[PDB]
């Protein structure tokens, strides 16, 4: 009987792919801004 | 209790239909995907070297 | 019981035909960048 | 388990009406090329050369 | 059974003039586009 | 399996509101006459040429 | 069964004013053209 | 098959209301309007000479 | 079995109204053109 | 067949709460009341003559 | 069986509500008016 | 017929309410008054002297 | 059979907090305008 | 007739979950906070020296 | 009554998910992480030195 | 019988939540003020 109506099982998995991706993108913008620095650094 | 597998992408990359709903969600998508790439072209057509309006009157 | 309602066999098959559209659209978009780098080089 | 065939356009393009609805989304979708044709006029209107506008008062 | 709802036949006959109605603002398309080429070349 | 006829327009032009509820699009539908309508009326009037705005003063 | 729920005499009532208002604008459009563009003429 | 007869307007305009219901889109239909008035107000006061505004300080 | 879902009657006396107020916003706005020509004139 | 009467204002402006909801239309309404109160201010606070901002350096 | 779902008595009594608090918003801004013709006259 | 009562406001605000349901219309209600302060911010800011943005390079 | 579906006492609850939040945001609202007017006064 | 008690904050404020869903708003509320954050950023990012893009060519 | 326990994030975090039902707003968060993602591209882009468009003439 | 649905525990469960989330983006923006302070003064 969750807000959502998700199960705790749903909830969870769908979390942990949310994690994953997020960290991916994550890991690809703290690249990005790496890259913009060395090509016109800010600051 | 439960502890969720750790997924891998893209393997996996089809279960986002079984959250996202494509009936309602896919125009969406296309529709923001439309949007960014108006924006981009906004953002390039207005550099007049980058557009390919050249008549001079 | 799926949270979207589809069934397995249907988010697959959603899923290869997103995937090739993408694809498809990703290779006209990269021809796209290409002929616009020889037309007015960036960077 | 399940492995879907590679599909083949433009022949199962007609497939897309069985995810999206047209009486939802055939209007959001008719908009939605109209609001790019009027950003793209707004864009090549903007330059003096590509618009009818000639009177000189 | 499908996720908009529409039969084989309801999705088939909506495509059909989808494309019929796509091909014909398509070559008005074209036709503007040369037309506008003639009035004001571009590139 | 099932081929669908080639429609003829306009005679098969009322088809669409079998597809589209028009208790639920034709204000949509107007709307976005009249958001083009204005866009259109923006761009023409920025032209102080093309305005009945002629007050000196 | 149709998508949109009307029947065919629904649709084909609506189909008929719609193209009689349609038409009604486009001429009135039309009128306000020409007069535009004896006001202003333009190209 | 059914050929529907051809309507008379404005005798027949009541009729929207059979296809358009007012309890939904009334409120839309007034803010549209006032929409437009907002945008021809926008145009027309931003021309010095058709607003108001005259203090001078 | 309107697609509004409104009577007849509803219909017709919901136009009665429009019709009424639609007259006086237009006496009103024709009133207001008319104030403005003669404060600021036009064309 | 059936012809409405003619209806007499202000006398019968409460009737407009039966044909629209204020449960859901009260706060729209509500809310484009205040558009318009910021669209105005907006034209009349962009004039530096009709606003308190008179702080100098 | 009201368009909005409103009884009688309901709709007049919000009616009679949204009079009056639409007269003291008038009021007020009637009020706001002559106050900023004051402060700075237009016209 | 009906007579409805003249209302005593402030005691009767509460029969807002009533008409218009919290759980719906609080947070759209919280919103518009956010997107006043960001419109009157927007109009204050814009001036130099009346905003805390002072270092210069 | 309130409109909002609400009883007499839960909207009676809801304005309680309502008008106390909103009297401090007067009261908050207030007190910045003053510290505003010392910073840089207005008008 | 009903007299509700003063409340308590914020000892109550939890209860502002009882009337506002947050399976429908805090999605809303989250988005409506970073709104809020980009047009601050937008109004102080204007100012070049509030400004990190440093880079001279 | 009842009080409820200090949560630990993130080993809580996926809770969110048991209020926020993903099919519904995941794709609205990823289209606000969009519009974040233009916001800050229109901001850093319309300064030339960060810009790729390094055509000129 | 709430307006929200949700019970007294959830919804007294989510408040402590939302508390912990916001007093956490509250320190991290007030962090973020006086670092900014420090990189470029205002006021
Ligand atoms: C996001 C929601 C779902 C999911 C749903 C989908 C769907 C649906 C699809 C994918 C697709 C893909 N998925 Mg998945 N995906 C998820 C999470 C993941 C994760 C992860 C660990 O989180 C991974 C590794 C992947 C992996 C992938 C890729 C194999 C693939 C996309 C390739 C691509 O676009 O590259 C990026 C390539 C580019 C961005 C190029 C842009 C072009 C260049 C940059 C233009 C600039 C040119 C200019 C000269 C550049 C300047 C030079 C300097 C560099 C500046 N997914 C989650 C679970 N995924 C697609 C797929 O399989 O496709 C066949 C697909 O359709
Ligand atoms: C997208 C969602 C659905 C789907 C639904 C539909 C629907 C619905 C329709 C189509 C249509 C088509 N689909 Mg399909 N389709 C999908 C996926 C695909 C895939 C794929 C492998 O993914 C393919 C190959 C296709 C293929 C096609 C084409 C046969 C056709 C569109 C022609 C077209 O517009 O060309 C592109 C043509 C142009 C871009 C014209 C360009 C004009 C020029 C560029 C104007 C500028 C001129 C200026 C001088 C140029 C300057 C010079 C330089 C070049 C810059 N579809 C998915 C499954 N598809 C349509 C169709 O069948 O029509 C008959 C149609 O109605
Ligand atoms: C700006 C530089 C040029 C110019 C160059 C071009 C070019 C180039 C093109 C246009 C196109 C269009 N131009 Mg332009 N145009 C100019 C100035 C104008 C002015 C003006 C105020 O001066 C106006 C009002 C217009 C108006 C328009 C539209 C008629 C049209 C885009 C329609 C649309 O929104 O499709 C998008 C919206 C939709 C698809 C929604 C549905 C609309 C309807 C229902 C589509 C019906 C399709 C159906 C098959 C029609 C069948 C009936 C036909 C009679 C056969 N142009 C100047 C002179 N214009 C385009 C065009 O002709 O497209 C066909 C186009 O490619
Ligand atoms: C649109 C959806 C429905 C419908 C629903 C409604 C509803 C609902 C209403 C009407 C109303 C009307 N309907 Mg009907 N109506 C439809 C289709 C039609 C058709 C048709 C053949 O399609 C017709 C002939 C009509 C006919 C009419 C008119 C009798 C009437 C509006 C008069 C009006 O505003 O004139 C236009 C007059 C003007 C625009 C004035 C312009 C102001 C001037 C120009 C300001 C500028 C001043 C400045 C000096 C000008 C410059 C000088 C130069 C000229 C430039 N309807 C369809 C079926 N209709 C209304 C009615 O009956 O009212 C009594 C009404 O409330
Ligand atoms: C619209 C939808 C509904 C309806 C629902 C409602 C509701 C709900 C309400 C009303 C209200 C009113 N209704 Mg009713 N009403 C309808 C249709 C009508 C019709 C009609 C024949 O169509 C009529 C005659 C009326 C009549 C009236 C009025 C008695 C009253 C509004 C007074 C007012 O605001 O004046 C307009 C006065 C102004 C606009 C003042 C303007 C401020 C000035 C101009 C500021 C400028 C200052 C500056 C110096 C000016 C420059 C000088 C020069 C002049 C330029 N209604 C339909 C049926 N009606 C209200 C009411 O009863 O209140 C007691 C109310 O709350
Ligand atoms: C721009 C030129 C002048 C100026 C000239 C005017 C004039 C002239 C008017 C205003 C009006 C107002 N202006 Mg101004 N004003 C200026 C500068 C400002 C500045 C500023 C940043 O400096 C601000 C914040 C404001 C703010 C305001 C509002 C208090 C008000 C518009 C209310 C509204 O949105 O109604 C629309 C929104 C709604 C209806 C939504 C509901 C809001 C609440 C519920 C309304 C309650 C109604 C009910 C009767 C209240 C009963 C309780 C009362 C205590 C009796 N002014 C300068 C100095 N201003 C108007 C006014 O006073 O209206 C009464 C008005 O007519
Ligand atoms: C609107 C929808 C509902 C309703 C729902 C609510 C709700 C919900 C609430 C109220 C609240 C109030 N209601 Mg009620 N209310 C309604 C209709 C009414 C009517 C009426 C006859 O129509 C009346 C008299 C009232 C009366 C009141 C007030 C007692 C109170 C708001 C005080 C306030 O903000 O003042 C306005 C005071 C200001 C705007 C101060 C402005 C500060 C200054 C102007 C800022 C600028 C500074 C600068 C120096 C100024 C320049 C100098 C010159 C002046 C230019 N309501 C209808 C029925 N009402 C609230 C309440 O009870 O709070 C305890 C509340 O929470
Ligand atoms: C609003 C809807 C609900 C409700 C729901 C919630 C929820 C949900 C939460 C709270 C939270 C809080 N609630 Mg509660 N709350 C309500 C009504 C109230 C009432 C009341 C009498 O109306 C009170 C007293 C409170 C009290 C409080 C606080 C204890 C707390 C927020 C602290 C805070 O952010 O301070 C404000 C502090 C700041 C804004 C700091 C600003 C930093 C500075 C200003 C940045 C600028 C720097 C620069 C140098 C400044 C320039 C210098 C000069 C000053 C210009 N609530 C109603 C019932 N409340 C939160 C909480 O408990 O957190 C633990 C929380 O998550
Ligand atoms: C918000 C709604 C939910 C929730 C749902 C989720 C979800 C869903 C996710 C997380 C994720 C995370 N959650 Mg949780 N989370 C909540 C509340 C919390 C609380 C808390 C006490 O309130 C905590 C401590 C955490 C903790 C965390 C982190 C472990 C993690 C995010 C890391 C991150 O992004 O760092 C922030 C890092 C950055 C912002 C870097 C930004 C890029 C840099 C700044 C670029 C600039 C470069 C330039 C040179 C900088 C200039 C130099 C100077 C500094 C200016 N959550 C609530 C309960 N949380 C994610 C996760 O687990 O990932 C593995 C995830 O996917
Ligand atoms: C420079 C520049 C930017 C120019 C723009 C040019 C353009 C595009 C202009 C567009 C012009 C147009 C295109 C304007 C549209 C104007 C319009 C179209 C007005 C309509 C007004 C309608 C009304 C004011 C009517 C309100 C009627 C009501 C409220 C009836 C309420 C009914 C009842 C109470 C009945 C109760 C019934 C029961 C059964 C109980």
């Amino acid at each position: 009987n969750s807000i959502s109506g998700l199960t705790e099982e749903q909830a969870k998995e769908f979390h942990e792919q949310f994690k994953t991706t997020f960290t991916v993108f994550m890991v690809l913008a703290a690249a990005a801004h790496f890259l913009v620095f060395l090509w016109r650094p800010f600051y | 209790e439960y502890r969720p597998s750790k997924p891998s992408n893209p393997r996996d990359d089809w279960k986002l239909w079984l959250v996202v709903n494509p009936g309602t969600w896919l125009m969406p998508i296309l529709m923001a995907v439309l949007v960014v790439a108006l924006v981009v072209h906004a953002f390039v057509y207005s550099n007049d070297n980058y557009n390919p309006l050249t008549f001079d009157a």
